[PDB]
Order: structure tokens, then sequence, then C-alpha cells
């Protein structure tokens, strides 16, 4: 380790001038046109699957994978993992999302996001997704709370292509004004993405209304009307230059060799010079609670959510929290879900097996850098709403005492959640990029699970008692024309 | 040997906004998990036909037009 | 067969000029033939044939031009396909002069009237179009490469197109 | 000198600063970094320009 | 469109406009559209009282040369080489398409 940074140490990857000559050797061969061919009948037409046709197979060579960390002297750091699996997940992230907007910057975030591989210096959209689509990898851009990923999924001989063009969408784009105005059409799609997943829909009514007109209540998705003004190319790159810089951004990598890895990025930035790093306006989320009524004239059933502010990703109470999740888990009539699928956790228990007029009830919990929100979300039809809130708020008085058995089977199931989530590479890569962007350091699954088993029923209703000294923050979408007041709830509330 | 996942690749993050690896629950068969297998109420074979892209489809929704006209205008004969 | 060995013959010839410089980026000396050539006709030539012929021709254009009070890349008709590409990028300052040279033009022309001699004294040549042409150009030549480099098969005469390559419905007098 | 538009500002030729014509100057390196191929011809070129086979 | 074609080809005997460009090789660069100056507020030239005393052109008349009929024109359609010749901006030269893309010139230090 040469450099530490933000409490993580990272090898330092010098810069070297490289002929474009040599470098041509190196890069992958493959050929868009086939002008003409050598023709050669397939061998093995005459060969039934069931007979083994490949002899001669050199031994495997297996190595545990471990995490390498590294950096460049501009201040990208590169984090990867080699799996040894044949596909390469590629991913960039930047710490520029939604909660850094200014009022007057409404939905820049999501407009990088729309304006991703587009025309750069040195390749134009056109043959940027051509080339994309040719060597057959898939990817795409997502902007979040509190950062902006790309992404790219691809066979892993074609690493140096992929990494390339990754990089370009932050190095040199050109926000050309034609470009850019092509892209208005994404927002209307990305709306309809949005509603459509009534979950997501709702937490993001949730975060709204949580934190009133600050970070992390900025609304992820730019509107289609005044907010269109400043869709523009010189908008979008006075944005980037606040926020965008090579220190705030984590290059993963997962199934690809690192010293690879870390080379071809180094040869993208050798010659360039990335965005400076410069101070920006970071303020703490303000938490206020509050209530929104959203009615869906289509939908006939109600979708309620009783949230709490929670201390978020780099507080001690993140495990405890998350077991408390667990524990209550939750779950719904749709899915028959068999053995060791959430059917003996508390809310299914004690709601789903025990008020058939209930569709479906469980715990959700959000996790950002310096915030997140945990509560119940429950279904049912609209009538039953008075019913349904009277239900969760059951619940959540509950949460005082908590059974042996219910603790060491919340680790349990936690634990298993953790190491089954953790063996898919996307799951990884994302997990990987958003921990070093909220924490800068990255906590195994191995470490998560030593801290799981630490966790007491103590913990436990510590964690719950301050969660229910916060004011709630209270949603109701879909047919909302019989839920109860807001005042109701607090007043029921009140009382712990 | 078998294919696995759909013929057009989702291309979409995995993780919804604000949940982690930790907090996902079991993106197995968590109902919000976007990695879900299936359940086989009439059986293992469909997964083959179905659409697994979450938006419900817009039936004649355009995305054959190349800029040539505006959202609400109507075509006549091409022009 | 014999397609087989042709196509053979056509990938190894290619694989042989991958990567050949143009003969326009060649560092090119003329012959001592061409060089003697130039050394006789082209002067003479210049001096009495192709260099009046030239010029009267040039300086009656640059005076059409001035009487319709018009630039040169005003002129160019947007029925060519680049010209078309470029002005859909020309930006909105450019675009109303142009239209309104374009329209005093054609009134004068139509009315057989000439621009009045205290507005003619600008240079017509003046290349205004030129960063929006090159950018056209650019974009359909990546077009042309990525995208059409083949003869594709489509099914024929459907939706209102013969399925030849038109993108257009009823733009043709066998689609009506 | 061209001082003034009236004086010839602007006007190539009369203009000190814009030359009469524009041709573009040699280069002795092509743009991708290969050395620019030399080729020093002794019989006239061909009527259409019609390139060899190789 | 239409059926239609245009002449983007790779010619045997004419250069392509990044070889050699037809038109006046002299623009102003700047940094951003609103920096160029309003034709509409900007001085032109003087009037003149004698169509023998009008200011002269820029147009080379002998842009082009070799058989056929007399055209003055600043374009064509021929298609680019995939390694443009650098323009040399620094005198003025314009920087579009491919010589921008596919070259280096747009680099400051
Ligand atoms: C300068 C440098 C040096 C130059 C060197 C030049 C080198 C070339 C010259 C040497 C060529 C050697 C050829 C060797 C041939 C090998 C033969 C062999 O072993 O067979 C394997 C060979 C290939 O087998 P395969 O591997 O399975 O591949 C199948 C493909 O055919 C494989 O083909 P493909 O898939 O590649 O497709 C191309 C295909 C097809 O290619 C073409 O057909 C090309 C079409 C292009 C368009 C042409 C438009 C028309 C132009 C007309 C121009 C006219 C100008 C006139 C000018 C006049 C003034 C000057 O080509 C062939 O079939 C090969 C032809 C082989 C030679 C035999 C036919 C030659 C033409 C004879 C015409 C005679 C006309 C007489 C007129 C009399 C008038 C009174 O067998 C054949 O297929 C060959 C035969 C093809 C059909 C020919 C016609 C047969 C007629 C039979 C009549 C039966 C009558 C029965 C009557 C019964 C009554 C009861
Ligand atoms: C001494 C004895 C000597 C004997 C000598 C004997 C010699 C025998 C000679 C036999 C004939 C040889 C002819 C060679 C011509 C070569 C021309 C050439 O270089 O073409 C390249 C050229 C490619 O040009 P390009 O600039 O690279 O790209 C074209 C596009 O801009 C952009 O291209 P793209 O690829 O991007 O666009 C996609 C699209 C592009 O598609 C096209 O380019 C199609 C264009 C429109 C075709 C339809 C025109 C409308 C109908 C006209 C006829 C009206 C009346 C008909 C009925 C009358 C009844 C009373 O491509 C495709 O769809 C690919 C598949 C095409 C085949 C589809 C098959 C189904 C449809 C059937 C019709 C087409 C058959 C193939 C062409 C046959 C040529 C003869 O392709 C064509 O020329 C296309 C065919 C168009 C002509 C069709 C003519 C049909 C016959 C009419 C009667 C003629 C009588 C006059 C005398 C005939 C004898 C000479
Ligand atoms: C040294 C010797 C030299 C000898 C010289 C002679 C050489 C021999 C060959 C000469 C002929 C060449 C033929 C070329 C065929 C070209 C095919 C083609 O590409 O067409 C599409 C093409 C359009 O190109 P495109 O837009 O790229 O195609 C894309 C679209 O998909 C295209 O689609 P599109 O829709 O945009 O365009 C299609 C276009 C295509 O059509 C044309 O443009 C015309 C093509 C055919 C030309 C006429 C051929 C005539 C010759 C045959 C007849 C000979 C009879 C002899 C008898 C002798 C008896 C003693 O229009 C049509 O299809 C119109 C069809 C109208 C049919 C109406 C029929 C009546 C209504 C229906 C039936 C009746 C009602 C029902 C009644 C029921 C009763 C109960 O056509 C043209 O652009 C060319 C048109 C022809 C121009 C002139 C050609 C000149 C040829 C050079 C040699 C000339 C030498 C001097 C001759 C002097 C004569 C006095
Ligand atoms: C007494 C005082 C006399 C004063 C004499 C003064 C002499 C001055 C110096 C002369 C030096 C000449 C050689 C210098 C090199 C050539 C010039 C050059 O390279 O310039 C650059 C020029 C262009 O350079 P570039 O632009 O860099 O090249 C780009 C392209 O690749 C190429 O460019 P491109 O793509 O533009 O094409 C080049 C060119 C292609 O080049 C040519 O065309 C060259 C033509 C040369 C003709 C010479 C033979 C004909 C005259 C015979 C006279 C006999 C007199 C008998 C006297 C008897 C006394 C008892 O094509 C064109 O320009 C297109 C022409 C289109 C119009 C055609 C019109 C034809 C109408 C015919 C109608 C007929 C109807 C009735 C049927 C008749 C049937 C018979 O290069 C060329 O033109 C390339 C071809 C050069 C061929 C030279 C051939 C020389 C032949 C000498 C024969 C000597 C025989 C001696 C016999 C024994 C003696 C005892
Ligand atoms: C015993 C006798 C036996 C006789 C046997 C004869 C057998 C002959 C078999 C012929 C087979 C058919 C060939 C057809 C080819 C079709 C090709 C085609 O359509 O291509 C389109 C294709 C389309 O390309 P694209 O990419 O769409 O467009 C290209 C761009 O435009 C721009 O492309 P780029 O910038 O890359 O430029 C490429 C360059 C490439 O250019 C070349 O390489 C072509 C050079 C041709 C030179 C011909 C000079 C002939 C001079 C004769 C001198 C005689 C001297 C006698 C001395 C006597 C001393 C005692 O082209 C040009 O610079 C412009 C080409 C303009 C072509 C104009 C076509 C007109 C045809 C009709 C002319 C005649 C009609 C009027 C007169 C009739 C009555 C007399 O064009 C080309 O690629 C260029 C090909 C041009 C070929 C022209 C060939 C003309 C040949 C004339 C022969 C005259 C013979 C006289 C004999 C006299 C003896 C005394
Ligand atoms: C016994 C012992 C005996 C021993 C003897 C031994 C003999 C040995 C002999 C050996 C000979 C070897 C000679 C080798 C020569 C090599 C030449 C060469 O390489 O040239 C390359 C050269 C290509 O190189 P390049 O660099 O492109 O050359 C420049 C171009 O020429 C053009 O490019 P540029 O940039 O220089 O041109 C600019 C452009 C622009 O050109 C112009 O500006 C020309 C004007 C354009 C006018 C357009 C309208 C046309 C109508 C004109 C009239 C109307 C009025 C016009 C004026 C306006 C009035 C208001 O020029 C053109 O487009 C040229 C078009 C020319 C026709 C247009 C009309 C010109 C005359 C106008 C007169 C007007 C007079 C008005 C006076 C009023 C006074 C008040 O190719 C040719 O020139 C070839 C031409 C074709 C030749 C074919 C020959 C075939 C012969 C076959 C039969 C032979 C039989 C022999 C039998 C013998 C038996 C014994």
């Amino acid at each position: 380790g040469k450099s530490t940074i933000q409490g993580t140490s990272y090898n330092v990857v010098k810069f070297q001038q490289e002929d474009v000559s040599e470098v041509v050797k190196e890069v992958p061969h493959f050929q868009f046109y086939y002008i003409g061919g050598e023709h050669k009948d397939n061998k093995y037409r005459d060969v039934p699957l069931d007979i083994p046709v490949l002899t001669e197979a050199p031994p495997p060579q297996l190595k545990k994978p471990e995490m390498k960390f590294s950096v460049l002297e501009n201040g990208m750091r590169i984090v990867s993992v080699d799996k040894q699996g044949l596909t390469s997940n590629l991913g960039l992230f930047v710490h520029a999302g939604s909660r850094f907007e200014t009022p007057a910057e409404e939905g820049l975030s999501h407009m990088v996001e729309c304006v991703a591989f587009r025309s750069t210096a040195h390749l134009s959209h056109l043959r940027t997704i051509k080339t994309i689509e040719v060597l057959g990898m898939n990817g795409g851009c997502q902007a979040g709370r509190e950062h902006i990923m790309y992404n790219l999924e691809l066979l892993r001989e074609y690493m140096p292509v992929a990494s390339t063009l990754v990089v370009g969408n932050v190095l040199f784009p050109r926000l050309l004004p034609w470009e850019v105005n092509a892209c208005h059409k994404e927002i209307k799609k990305a709306h309809e993405r949005l509603k459509a997943d009534t979950d997501q829909y709702v937490s993001e009514l949730l975060h709204q209304t949580a934190y009133h007109n600050n970070t992390l209540g900025n609304a992820l998705l730019a509107n289609e009307g005044r907010a269109l003004e400043h869709f523009t190319g010189d908008n979008i790159r006075e944005f980037m230059m606040k926020h965008f810089s090579a220190e705030r951004s984590v290059f993963v990598g997962i199934n690809v060799d690192h010293d690879e890895l870390c080379k071809w990025l180094m040869r993208s930035f050798a010659e360039y010079v990335a965005i400076p790093n410069l101070p920006r306006d970071e303020a703490k989320p303000v938490y206020t609670g509050g209530y929104k009524l959203e009615e869906n004239a289509d939908m006939p059933v109600c979708n309620i959510a009783i949230g709490f502010e929670t201390e978020g990703w780099n507080s001690a109470d993140l495990v405890p929290v998350t077991v408390l999740q667990t524990l209550l888990g939750g779950g719904g009539s749709f899915s028959t879900g068999g053995p060791g699928k959430g059917m003996h956790s508390r809310l299914y228990l004690n709601v789903l097996n025990q008020n058939p007029n209930v569709e479906s009830c469980m715990a959700f919990n959000t996790q950002y850098s310096d915030s997140g929100l945990f509560g119940m979300y429950i279904t049912g039809f609209g009538q039953e709403a008075p019913r349904l809130v009277d239900i969760a708020l059951n619940e959540l008085r509950k949460l005082d005492s908590f059974t042996p058995d219910e603790v060491s089977r919340a680790k349990n199931t936690l634990k298993g959640n953790i190491f089954m989530n953790a063996e898919n590479s996307k799951v990884l890569m994302e997990d990987i990029g958003r921990q070093i962007i909220m924490s800068g350091k990255v906590v195994t699954p191995e470490e998560f699970a030593a801290r799981v088993d630490a966790v007491t029923e103590a913990d436990l209703k510590k964690v719950a008692a301050k969660l229910l000294r916060k004011n709630p923050t209270y949603v109701v979408y879909g047919d909302t024309k019989s839920a109860p007041h807001y005042e109701y709830v607090r007043t029921a509330l009140a009382s712990l | 040997p078998p294919i696995q996942k759909p013929l057009l690749p989702s291309g979409r993050a995995v993780l919804k906004h604000g949940r982690s690896m930790l907090c996902s629950g079991n993106l197995s068969y968590d109902v919000n998990s976007t990695i879900k297998a299936p359940e086989c109420k009439r059986g293992m074979g469909f997964t083959q036909f179905k659409r697994f892209t979450p938006v419900p489809i817009e039936s004649g929704v355009s995305v054959g037009n190349r800029g040539w006209f505006f959202p609400g205008v109507i075509p006549y004969q091409g022009h | 067969s014999f397609h087989r060995a042709f196509a053979r013959v056509v990938c190894n010839y290619n694989k042989s000029i991958e990567g050949s410089v143009p003969w326009y980026q060649v560092k090119r000396e003329k012959s001592p033939f061409q060089q003697v050539w130039d050394e006789v006709f082209t002067p003479i030539w210049f001096k009495l044939v192709k260099g009046p012929y030239e010029r009267w021709e040039y300086n009656a254009l640059v005076a059409r031009y001035r009487g319709m009070g018009i630039m040169a890349d005003d002129a160019m008709n947007d029925k060519d396909m680049i010209v078309e590409r470029a002005l859909d990028i020309i930006p909105e300052d450019i675009r109303i002069q142009r239209y309104r040279r374009m329209m005093r033009g054609a009134v004068l022309a139509g009315r057989k009237l000439h621009l009045p001699l205290e507005l003619q004294n600008y240079d017509p040549m003046v290349p205004y179009m030129a960063p929006y042409i090159e950018e056209a150009k650019f974009q359909m030549q990546e077009e042309q490469e990525l995208l059409a480099y083949h003869p594709w098969d489509r099914r024929l005469y459907t939706a209102g197109v013969s399925g030849f390559g038109e993108t257009s419905m009823h733009s043709t007098f066998l689609t009506m | 000198k061209a001082s003034t538009l009236a004086t010839g500002k602007g006007i190539p030729g009369i203009d000190p600063k814009l030359p009469t014509h524009t041709p573009p100057a040699s280069y002795d390196v092509l743009s991708s970094g290969k050395a620019r191929p030399v080729q020093v011809a002794k019989w006239p070129p061909m009527p259409g320009g019609v390139p060899l086979p190789k | 469109h239409r059926p239609t074609t245009v002449k983007m080809i790779d010619s045997w005997r004419t250069e392509p406009s990044s070889e050699k460009p037809m038109w006046y090789n002299r623009f102003d660069q700047v940094d951003h559209i609103s920096q160029h100056p309003d034709p509409e507020k900007t001085e032109k030239y003087p009037p003149v009282d004698d169509t023998r005393k009008l200011m002269k052109t820029r147009g080379d008349p002998h842009i082009m040369r070799g058989w056929g009929e007399y055209v003055y024109c600043h374009y064509e359609h021929l298609r680019e080489p995939v390694f443009p010749r650098k323009p040399d901006v620094a005198k003025g030269e314009l920087a579009a398409g491919a010589n921008v893309t596919r070259t280096d010139v747009w680099k400051r230090e």
C-alpha cells in the first residue's frame, strides 16, 4: 500500500508514456466486416452432443479470489475481484447523485444518466453503441440519490474495449446540442418505469415526505415541464465540472485481472486531464417526517407505509437495524414460499396468518451514507385502510421485546441472505461501489456475518426505541379515500 | 446446454434504490428482488416465453420515429 | 465449388491491403514527364484560355449572387441529402438570416428586379455552412459504414414501403 | 493599411493578416503516427487514376 | 426519405475535403456561441456608388481543375480517411467532423 484514502490503503499506479503503435498490438482482436472467408465444413456435424469431443484440456488453475485495491495518480480508485468467471462486470461509480442538486438544478443528475454513452471526443454516439452491441455487451447508466453508476457486462477478453468506453463518459463527453435534445424523450420513459413498480414508487414518496425539500428528498427523476429549460449540454457540463472528478469516482471490476484492468485504465487517463476536484456544499439530511396521500384512480388497493429515520450506513446501528428487518421479515399472499422463505417471521405469523384481509405486509430498510428510513409496508383493499393502519401500529408497539428464538432465527436468516446475495456478481459490483462511495471502505460478506453474530436483544431494543422517537412518515398510495388522518398515526405512536 | 436467462438482458441495476446487499432480503425469493426465481404455479418451462420487463405493454407506442414528427401529430401517408 | 475459391481470394487480397495509406496522403513527386508538361502547357493554357474563361465565369457568378443579395452557400438545394442533414443542425441566428436572404432573392428574381447597389458591397463567398456540412458528412459516413454495409433482404411492398431500402411511405410510383 | 473596413480590413489580399489563398500545409507524418510514405514517379499517371492490384 | 443516393465514395482522382478544402480556410473560434459578434448590430463595409468599386471576393476562381464544365463550390460528398490530416486551427483552419474526432487537434495542455 502506497496511499491511504478515506481509511483504505491503495497501491499507487504510475502513469507511463507508451507509443500508440506498441499498445495497438495488445488490443483484443475482433472484426466488424467479414469480406470473404475460408470455407470449412462443420467437423462435428455428425457427432451427437452426448459424445465428448475435446481432448488434452490444460489442467485448471484455481486461485482463491481476493479483492485488490489500487489508485491512479489522478485519484481514481480501482477495486477488482477475480472469481475466474468468464463474464466481467465493469462499473464506474461517481459520487454525484440527486442529493447534491440545488433547487435551480433540479433533475440534472437524471439528465446526466440520460446522455450516457453519447458522443465523446474520440467516438461518435453510433460507433459507441454499435461496438457495445457487436461485442455482445449489455449495460447502461443509473443515477441514484448519492451516486451515478455506469456498468457493462461482457466477455472478459474484451475488457480493454469496455473500460475505454465507460471512462469516455466522464473523461471527455461531447454534450452536443442536438444529441442532448434527443434525450428529452427518456424523461417520460423514466417516469413510466418508476410508477410501474408500485413498491419503488411508494419508496420515492416516502423519501420526498421524510426529507422535505432537502438532500435525500430531492426527486430522483427530472420533470418534463420547467426542468427542460436547463436540459442542455452547457448546463450538464457545468454540473459535471462541479461534482464529477477522479477523486469522487471509483472503478469496480468483477472477474477481471487486476493488473490488466489497472494497466488499461491507466492508459486511458495517461495523456488527458480529468475534471479537477473542487469543494462542494455537503449538508446533512434534515428529517421532518410528514405524510402524503397519493390517489391512483385505477388502483382499487391501498398501499400504506409508515417510516422512521435511521442514522444510516456509517452508524453502529447498521447491523442491529438490519437484524430487526429480518426478524420482522414479512411476506405476501401473492407468493407461496416454501421452507426457509420467511414463513416464520414475526409479520408473517402475526399479520398474514391472522388477517385474511391483508394482501401483503413487509418491513423496509433503506440505508444511505448518513441517513436512512425504516418502517412497515402493508397493502390491502381500500375500504380496509383503517384496519390496515391499526395492524401496522400494533406491530410497531411490539418492538419493545424479542424472544431468544426469534433473535437467533433472524441472525441465521440474515447471514444466509448475505452469503447468498454475494454470489451474484452484479450484486457484488454494486455493493462494493456503493460502499466505497458511502464510506470509503469495503466490508466483506464474512465480516458482516461476524457483526451479525454479535447482535443481542439489548441492541435490538435500543435501536427500535430510537426509531420510534422520530416523527413518523406516513404515505398512502392508491385508494386513499378511507385511510386515517396523519394526526391519528402520530397520537397512536405518541405514547412510545 | 440449457439457457437460464432471457434472450434480452435487463441491463439495469439489480439492487433497488437505497437497498444494499445487506438489507435487500434474500434476492432469490424476495418479492421486490429483480432476480427472484419465478414461482412455478403451472410448472417449469414458461419462462422461455416470459417477458421480464416490469413495465406493462403500451400497445402501439411509437419507436419508429426518426424525428420526423412531434408527439401527438398523426402522419398522413408517411409525410 | 468455384464460389468458395473466389471467396478465399477476396479475403486474402483485402487482408493484404488493410491499413494502406490513401493515394492522397502519399507524398508524391511528379514524374519527369508530367513536370515538363506542367512547365510548358499549363502556363500558356492558364494565360490564354483557362484563366480568362474561369475569371469570366467566376465574376459573373459573384454578380448574380450580389444582384439577388444572397450568399453562395444559400444557393445549395436541400434536395441534396447532405445539405438537408446539415440544415437540421444549423443555429437559429444563422437560419433566420439565411431564410430572409433566400426569400428576398426569389422575390427579386420573380419580379425581374435586382438588389439596390447600396446593398451589394459584400463578399458572397463566405463559407458559413462549412462547419455543419462537415458534421453532416461525418454523421452520414458513420451511418453508411456501421449500418449499411450489405444489401439487406426485407419483405417487399409492405407497410407502404417497397422493401428495397427507402424509409418513407408512399414515396415511389409503385407504392403510390 | 487594413486598419478599418474602409481601408480593407478583413479583405483577403488587401489585409496583411489574411492570405490570398489557403492551401493546406505539408506534413511529414500521418495523423496515425505512421511516417508518410514517399513515392517517386517515373512514368505519367494512369488515365483515370485506376490503381493497380497489389 | 424517398429513394435517394449520395456520392459518398473513395475517388481515384479527387482528394477529400479534409485533405484539400475548397473553401477559404480561415475561421474564428469562440468558447461559447454567444461570444460571436452579432451581424445585425455589426457595421458592414462602406457602400459604393460604382459597380467597379465593389470589394474583392475571397473565392479562388481556379479551385478545381481538369476536363469538365466550370463550377465553383465549397463542398463535395467524398469519404474521409480514418486518419484524417490534422487541421491547423492555430492559423484559423476549420476543425469539424473527422478532423476533430479522429485527430488530437482539440487537445490543449
Ligand atoms: C487472366 C488470368 C488467367 C485466367 C484463367 C481463367 C480460369 C477459368 C477458366 C477455366 C475453367 C475451368 C472450369 C472447370 C469446371 C469443372 C467441371 C467439373 O468437374 O464439375 C464440377 C463442377 C462444380 O461442382 P460443385 O463443386 O458441386 O459446384 C457446383 C457449382 O456449379 C459450383 O459453381 P459456383 O457455385 O462457383 O457457381 C458458379 C457456376 C455458375 O457460373 C455461371 O454460370 C456464371 C454466370 C454468370 C452470368 C453469365 C451471363 C451470360 C453471359 C453470356 C456472354 C456471351 C458472350 C458471347 C460473345 C461472343 C462474341 C465474342 O460456375 C460453374 O458452374 C462452373 C462452370 C464450369 C465450366 C462448364 C460451364 C462453362 C460454360 C459453358 C457455356 C457453353 C456455351 C455454348 C454456346 C454454344 C452456342 C452455339 O460442376 C459444375 O457445376 C459444372 C457445370 C456447370 C453447368 C455448365 C453447363 C452444363 C450444360 C450441360 C448440358 C447437358 C445437356 C443434356 C441433354 C440431354 C438430352 C437428352
Ligand atoms: C454476345 C452475347 C452477350 C450476352 C451477354 C448477356 C448478359 C446478361 C446480363 C443480365 C443482366 C445483368 C444486369 C447487371 C446490372 C448491374 C448493375 C449494378 O451494378 O447494380 C448495383 C446496384 C447497387 O447500387 P448501389 O448504389 O450500390 O446501392 C443501391 C441502393 O441505392 C442502396 O443499396 P442497398 O443495398 O443499401 O439497398 C438495399 C436493397 C437495394 O435494392 C435495390 O437496389 C433495388 C432497386 C429497385 C429495384 C426495383 C425497381 C423497380 C422495378 C423496375 C422494373 C419496372 C418494369 C418491370 C415489369 C415490366 C413488364 C412489362 O438491396 C436489396 O434489397 C438486396 C436484395 C435485392 C434482390 C431482391 C430480389 C427480389 C426482387 C426482384 C428485383 C430485384 C432483382 C435484383 C436486381 C436485378 C438487376 C438486373 O444494384 C442494382 O442495380 C439494383 C437492381 C436495380 C435494377 C433492376 C433491373 C431489373 C431489370 C429491368 C429490365 C432491364 C432491361 C435492360 C437490359 C438488361 C440486360 C443488361
Ligand atoms: C448499341 C445497341 C444499344 C441498344 C439500346 C437499347 C438497350 C436495350 C435496353 C433498353 C431499355 C432499358 C430498360 C431499363 C430498365 C430499368 C429498370 C429500373 O431500374 O426501373 C426502376 C427505375 C427507378 O429507379 P429507383 O427509383 O432507384 O428504384 C427504386 C424504386 O423502388 C423504383 O420504383 P418506382 O415505382 O419509383 O419506379 C418504377 C418505375 C419503373 O418503370 C419505368 O421507369 C419504366 C421502365 C420500363 C421502360 C419501358 C420498356 C419498354 C421496352 C419493352 C417493349 C419493347 C416492345 C418491342 C416490340 C417489337 C415488335 C415488332 O415506374 C413504373 O414501374 C411504372 C409502371 C407503369 C405501368 C403502367 C401499365 C398500365 C396500367 C396497368 C395495366 C393496364 C390496366 C389493366 C387492363 C386490363 C384489361 C381488362 O427506373 C428508372 O429510373 C429508369 C427508367 C427508364 C429510363 C430510360 C432508360 C434508358 C435505357 C438506356 C438505353 C436507351 C437507348 C435508346 C432507346 C431508344 C428507343 C426508341
Ligand atoms: C510541331 C509542334 C508540336 C508541339 C508539341 C508540344 C508538346 C508539349 C509537351 C508534351 C508532353 C506530353 C507528355 C507529358 C506527360 C503527359 C501529361 C501528364 O501526365 O499530365 C498530367 C495528367 C493529369 O495528371 P494528374 O491529374 O495528376 O493525374 C490524375 C489522373 O490519374 C489522370 O487524370 P485524368 O483522370 O483527368 O485523365 C487523364 C487523361 C488521359 O490522358 C489522355 O487522354 C492522353 C491522350 C494522349 C494522346 C496522344 C496521342 C494522339 C495524338 C497523335 C498525334 C499524331 C501526329 C502524327 C504526325 C505525323 C507527321 C508526319 O484523361 C483526360 O484528361 C480525359 C479526356 C477526356 C476527353 C477525351 C476526348 C476524346 C475525343 C476523341 C474523338 C474521336 C472520334 C473519332 C474516332 C477516332 C478514332 C481514332 O496526366 C495524364 O493525363 C495521364 C495520362 C498521360 C498520358 C500521356 C501520353 C503521351 C503519349 C505520347 C505519344 C508519343 C508517340 C510518338 C510516336 C513516334 C514519334 C516519332
Ligand atoms: C475490334 C474492336 C473490338 C472492340 C471490343 C470492345 C470491347 C469493350 C468491352 C466493354 C465492356 C463494357 C464496359 C462498361 C463499363 C461500365 C462501368 C460503369 O458503368 O461504371 C459506373 C461507375 C459508377 O461509379 P460511382 O462510384 O457511382 O461514381 C464514380 C464517380 O463519378 C467518380 O469516380 P472517380 O472520381 O473515382 O473517377 C474514376 C474515373 C475512372 O475512369 C476511368 O478509368 C475511365 C477512363 C476511360 C477512358 C476512355 C478513353 C478513350 C480514348 C480513346 C483514344 C483512341 C486513340 C486512337 C489513336 C489512333 C492513332 C492512329 O472516372 C472518371 O474520372 C469519370 C468517368 C466518366 C465516365 C463516362 C462514361 C461515358 C461512356 C460512353 C463514352 C462514349 C460515348 C460517346 C462516343 C461514342 C462514339 C465514338 O463508374 C466508375 O466507377 C467509373 C468508370 C468509368 C468507365 C468509363 C469507361 C469509358 C470507356 C470508353 C472506351 C472508348 C473506346 C475508344 C476506342 C478508340 C480506338 C481508336
Ligand atoms: C514522318 C515522320 C513524322 C513524325 C511524326 C511524329 C508524331 C508524334 C505525335 C505524338 C503526339 C503525342 C502527344 C501527347 C499529348 C499528351 C497530352 C496529355 O497527356 O494530356 C493530358 C490531359 C489531361 O491532363 P489535365 O491536367 O487534366 O489537362 C488539363 C485539361 O486538359 C483541362 O484542365 P485545365 O484545368 O487545364 O482546364 C480547365 C478547363 C476550362 O477550360 C477552358 O476554360 C476552356 C474553355 C471552356 C469553354 C466551354 C464551352 C465549349 C465550346 C467552346 C466555344 C464557345 C466559346 C468559349 C469561350 C467563351 C466565349 C464567350 O478546361 C477544360 O475543361 C478543357 C476543355 C476544352 C474544350 C473547351 C473549349 C476550348 C476552346 C475554347 C475556344 C474559345 C474561343 C473564343 C475566342 C473569342 C475571342 C474574342 O488530357 C487531355 O488533354 C487529353 C484530351 C483528349 C485527347 C484525345 C486524343 C485522341 C486522338 C485520336 C486520333 C489520333 C490519330 C493519329 C494518327 C497519326 C497518323 C500519322
